[PDB]
């Protein structure tokens, strides 16, 4: 479980939060 | 990810007298349009840093640190975010610093689920007597009156329903390490 990817501020492409913010 | 509340928790910056800026790897994470609330433990110590926080979120809460120039900041605050009542104090009032019984009394007096404090420049995130205690550390790695080699850190709370997921960000040289701690209200 890589918390660099899985955190709400992640800048990683694979991040679900990152995906969430992208939608605007 | 809709219906979450993201709360930045940071403090003990000590800009500009001890440090000039947050670390670059932290500023890359701290971007506008993500965080809903900021709970700052104080020791900014000047308006420049306040203005910086306002760029990250509109809703900025600060309590008075021992070194803050702005004597209008309150000594302590209690806020409600989601299901959680959250207390905030800088923590120089607690002697010895971080003292558990002292903090647990503040928790009772404030009547809070989560107590946030600072001053030690050491991160904390732990459960005691079914309440949650946070210290974000110093976001700049500023020295304190006892300690010189401080790891920069800040915290982000992800609040949803009766759970808070607390993320701790630490700068180890110049690589970021993230930890996650979950708390569920009893």
């Amino acid at each position: 479980q890589d918390l660099m990817i899985n955190n709400p501020l992640s800048q990683d492409e694979g991040s679900l939060w990152n995906k969430f913010f992208q939608d605007k | 990810m809709a219906g979450h509340r993201l709360v930045l928790v940071l403090g003990d910056l000590h800009i500009p007298h001890r440090c000039n800026s947050l670390p670059a790897k932290f500023k890359k994470l701290l971007v506008p349009g993500k965080i809903q609330h900021i709970l700052c433990t104080g020791n900014l110590c000047t308006k420049e840093s306040y203005d910086y926080l306002k760029t990250l979120a509109g809703d900025v809460h600060i309590v008075r640190g021992d070194f803050d120039e702005n004597l209008n900041y309150p000594e302590q605050k209690v806020v409600t975010v989601g299901q959680f009542k959250i207390g905030l104090i800088h923590g120089h009032q607690v002697i010895p610093w971080g003292d558990m019984a002292s903090l647990a009394l503040l928790q009772r007096q404030f009547d809070v689920d989560i107590l946030i404090s600072g001053h030690t420049h050491k991160f904390e995130a732990f459960e005691h007597e079914n309440k949650f205690y946070i210290n974000p550390g110093s976001a700049t790695g500023a020295y304190n009156a006892l300690e010189t080699n401080i790891i920069p850190s800040f915290v982000l709370m992800d609040i949803q329903a009766s759970t808070v997921v607390t993320y701790v960000y630490q700068l180890i040289g110049d690589d970021v390490k993230v930890e996650r701690i979950e708390y569920k209200k009893p």
